[PDB]
RNA sequence: AAGCGAAACGCAGCAGACCAGGC
């Protein structure tokens, strides 16, 4: 994860839109993060999605994910705030590329484009 | 009141030199040539085996 | 009352960031790294190793304070080269130096001992 | 300016 | 109030305009600052702090 | 209450409690030491 | 653009000191090098301790500082053992910490000399160094009838930059270009100083002709440790600290290069 | 006093300078409007001080005169020197 | 995408002498 700006706008709202983005990054620190009794094949054996188990799994428990994440400097800029594992924010630390937007993010709308012969659509 | 165990400036063990060091003295040896046989080249440790005081021995003629 | 941590020089402390990369802007091709928790130690043989690059133009360090245990490097090089890379480099070459330096130091040690 | 979220299939964090 | 005393010691690494002040007089010493849009957030962490 | 304290010379644990003068049963001396506590007292060796 | 070819030749090798000369090296290595024998060189020493009983006439915090100062024997078990910080233990467990013991009590009328002997491990391998089987054993306290002194030690894994009990050396010797050709020192009266031990010169000269086209090289030392580490474990344990700390730097630094993007 | 003919020195003093910019600062401490733009200011002091720079300074100085007179000065009207 | 037993609770000061010492 290169950076994350987040405008949720409730504090239940920018933990799960920050679990959501950490899940969708990937990164090898949230993988090493899951603990407890989290099963990826269902009582009939079947391969469920890693993704949405995942995603499952540190939204019934975060703490450990945000514990583990890790914390950068905030380099101060008017209208980004830090915001920590603890979930309470902060100015001089966050959590590494994360920034919490108090004035909204920029909305749907849809684009005409161009499909080839092979099923490339292009703008 | 008690010897040092290493050499404030260097590092080098001098607890052990001590009594050593009065068992050369009592045999009537100079205080320079009994800093050499302890192996005390630098002034640094000789500084700590000539310049100290052994309070301690006054401290135990006290009732503890 | 105030004597700082003695592990506080060393150990890095939670959310500090051990090395940051600040392009300098007064002149082109030029980087400023800030290290954290390290002194002269690793700041002159970087230095000096920088030096011996021909493509590196100018290479130093500073200790902003004393009592603080950080570090300042700047490198500037020509345009066809890079800073870090410079810094990478730096740091390989100084790896395989003392690599090499341990391997004859185990060699002559032996060589003492057997006689 | 209150928006959707198209499909979802999450629950509340802890 | 609102003053410290204590001894005085060198230090090239300062400006003239500079003072090295102890991590203890000034936790003990502090300023009076009005709460604004622009430092709510700030004043905020430090006040849970 | 139970006060196993020290005197000066003779060193006896006395349990001299409160309101009570300060007088060693031993030898009768008069001034009284307290014992080291039993707090785990650790010492980082620096 | 690229490293030296350092070399090696060692003219004396004991138990107590090692002198070596390194060639073709820079200056800014061999400082480094010496830096590191002193302040970057893990060894195992006394960081705890739980005064039980203490009549002596030292206080406590005078008898943990010098249980501290007791060099303890780490040639082998120090690359094994593990910071108190990164350890996933807690209290003092046997792979981050080494227990030591100590029960002295003076009942016979002479002085009771309180030695390192009495101290007291459960690894065999870490022992004091006058302990290891000449050289007498160091003194902690001397003890009066009637004293007593019970405590319970424990040693942990550390450098110098943390205190200098820490410290593997007792000295070194750091010497380059003993004849001064480049003329990094100005001797206002040359004949008036004498010749160092590493001079290749006649008697009747004082020093060198300048050399301009000249660079710092063969640098002389002499690493006397304390007796903990070997001579020699103190040199190659240096060597890889110092590989290790740049090749975390080199990590650090990718990781860095790579998050830019 | 007649404001066509004010005998003042036309430059404000390093006096007027603390007053105005320590004032107009307690002011933007208080949530007062800025006058110019703020990129990267928020310090009410660094604001004051871009202020005064600026000239957008919205206070009058007044110069009281030994007789008893004044002259109502403001801060546009005066040449900032430092 | 998944899925089981299908009430009530952060103190406090003498003061005033005199001596020694600090840059
Ligand atoms: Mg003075
Ligand atoms: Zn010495
Ligand atoms: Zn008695
Ligand atoms: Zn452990």
């Amino acid at each position: 994860l290169i950076q994350l700006i987040v405008s949720g706008k409730d504090e239940q709202s920018i933990a799960e839109a920050i679990i959501v983005a950490m899940v969708f990054s990937q990164e090898d620190c949230m993988i090493k993060a899951v603990r407890g009794d989290l099963n990826f094949v269902n009582r009939a054996n079947q391969r469920l999605n890693p993704m949405h188990q995942l995603l499952r799994h540190f939204q019934k428990d975060a703490k450990v994910l945000f514990q583990n994440w890790g914390i950068e400097p905030i380099d101060n800029v008017m209208g980004m705030i830090g915001i920590l594992p603890d979930m309470t924010p902060s100015t001089e630390m966050s959590l590494r590329g994360v920034r919490v937007s108090k004035m909204g993010v920029d909305s749907t709308e849809r684009v005409v484009v161009s499909i080839d012969r092979f099923l490339r659509v292009r703008d | 009141m008690i010897i040092p165990v290493r050499c404030f400036t260097c590092g080098k063990i001098v607890g052990n030199k001590w009594e050593a060091y009065l068992g050369l003295l009592q045999a009537e040896y100079t205080e320079g040539d009994a800093l050499d046989a302890l192996g005390l080249k630098r002034y640094c440790c000789r500084r700590m085996l000539l310049a100290h005081v052994d309070l301690i021995e006054k401290l135990l003629n006290y009732a503890p | 009352m105030n004597a700082p941590p003695a592990f506080e020089s060393f150990l890095l402390f939670e959310g500090e960031k051990k090395i940051t990369i600040n392009k300098d802007t007064k002149v082109p091709n030029a980087c400023l790294f800030t290290i954290n928790k390290e002194d002269h130690t690793l700041g002159n043989i970087i230095k000096s190793q920088l030096l011996k690059d021909p493509q590196v133009l100018f290479a130093g360090y500073k200790v902003p304070h004393p009592l603080e245990h950080k570090i300042i490097i700047r490198v500037q090089t020509t345009p066809d080269y890079s800073p870090q890379e410079a810094f990478t480099n730096a740091i390989t070459d100084l790896i395989s130096e003392l690599s090499l330096l341990e391997e004859r130091f185990r060699v002559a040690i032996k060589d003492k001992q057997e006689g | 300016a209150a928006a959707a979220a198209a499909f979802a299939a999450a629950a509340a964090a802890a | 109030d609102f003053s410290a005393r204590t001894v005085i010691t060198p230090d090239p690494n300062l400006s003239i305009d500079q003072v090295g002040v102890p991590r203890s007089i000034a936790a003990n010493m502090t300023f009076a600052e009005i709460v604004t849009p622009f430092n709510i957030d700030r004043l905020q962490e430090l006040v849970r702090r | 209450q139970p006060m196993i304290y020290i005197c000066g010379e003779c060193h006896t644990e006395n349990e001299i409690k409160s309101r009570d003068p300060i007088r060693c049963r031993e030898c009768g001396y008069r001034i009284m030491y307290k014992k080291r506590t039993k707090r785990l007292v650790v010492f980082d060796a620096r | 653009p690229y490293a030296n070819q350092p070399t090696v030749r060692i003219t004396e090798l004991t138990d107590e000191n090692v002198k070596f000369i390194i060639e073709n090296t820079d200056l800014a290595v061999a400082n480094s090098i010496r830096r590191v024998f002193i302040a970057e060189v893990p060894i195992i020493a006394i960081d705890w301790v739980q005064i039980d009983a203490n009549s002596s006439v030292l206080h406590d915090e005078f008898i943990a500082h010098r249980l501290g100062l007791i060099p303890l024997t780490s040639d082998d078990i120090v690359d094994k053992l593990q910071y108190s910080r990164d350890c996933t233990c807690e209290e003092f467990c046997p792979e981050c910490s080494v227990e030591f013991t100590l029960d002295v009590r003076c009942n016979e009328d002479q002085t009771r000399h309180v030695t390192s002997r009495d101290l007291i491990s459960n690894s065999p391998r870490v022992i004091p160094v006058t302990s290891r089987n000449e050289q007498d054993d160091i003194l902690i306290v001397k003890l009066r009838k009637g004293q007593e002194l019970r405590l319970r030690a424990y040693a942990k894994k550390g450098f110098g930059k943390e205190h200098a009990k820490w410290n593997p050396t007792a000295g070194v010797a750091f010497e380059y270009d003993p004849d001064n050709a480049l003329r990094h020192t100005v001797y206002p009266k040359p004949e008036e100083w004498p010749k160092s031990e590493y001079s290749e010169l006649d008697e009747d000269e004082s020093q060198a002709p300048y050399d301009p086209n000249g660079k710092p090289e063969r640098f002389y030392y002499n690493v006397e440790s304390c007796g903990s580490l070997r001579p020699e474990t103190i040199v190659l344990s240096a060597l890889s600290g110092l590989k290790k700390k740049l090749s975390d730097l080199q990590t650090q630094l990718s990781h860095e290069i790579q998050s830019d993007v | 006093q007649a404001n066509q003919k004010r005998i003042t020195t036309p430059y404000m003093t390093k006096y007027e300078r603390a007053r105005v910019l320590g004032t107009r600062a307690l002011q933007i401490a208080m949530c007062a409007p800025v006058m110019v733009e703020l990129e990267g200011e928020t310090d009410p002091l660094l604001i004051a001080m871009k202020e005064l720079k600026a000239r957008k300074i919205p206070i009058i100085i007044r110069r009281y005169l030994p007789d008893g007179s004044y002259e109502d000065w403001g801060v546009d009207e005066l040449i900032i020197s430092d």
